[PDB]
């Protein structure tokens, strides 16, 4: 998973 | 003259295992290296060592081509990279990204 969101 | 050298930042294709192994030994929080997503071709990561965690960010690319992470867009990743030298990373917390050691 990524701290920001992907979309 | 501004010497030309190129980036230690970019860190092409490496795991995101090894990115985290090499991150979680650098001395300072903001540590950090663009890397070459594995998970799907052309993306890029941005990998950020802060406290004993290091934190994953996905590089965005909008409909005219630009890089962002959260809201402002950037027309390189060499900008993008600078300007978070200066300003947050992190939502959370202030995390100031700084050149590796």
């Amino acid at each position: 998973g990524y701290v920001n969101p992907t979309y | 003259g501004s010497h030309m050298k190129p980036h230690p930042w970019f860190f092409g294709k490496i795991p995101r295992a090894k990115a985290e192994e090499m991150l979680s030994k650098q001395r300072h929080d903001g540590a950090f290296l663009i890397r070459e997503s594995e998970s799907a071709p052309g993306d890029f990561s941005l990998s950020v060592k802060f406290g004993n965690d290091v934190q994953h960010f996905k590089v965005l690319r909008d409909g005219a081509g630009k890089y962002f992470l959260w809201v402002v867009k950037f027309n390189s990743l060499n900008e993008l990279v600078d300007y978070h030298r200066s300003t947050s990373v992190s939502r959370n917390q202030q995390i100031f990204l700084r050149d590796i050691e």
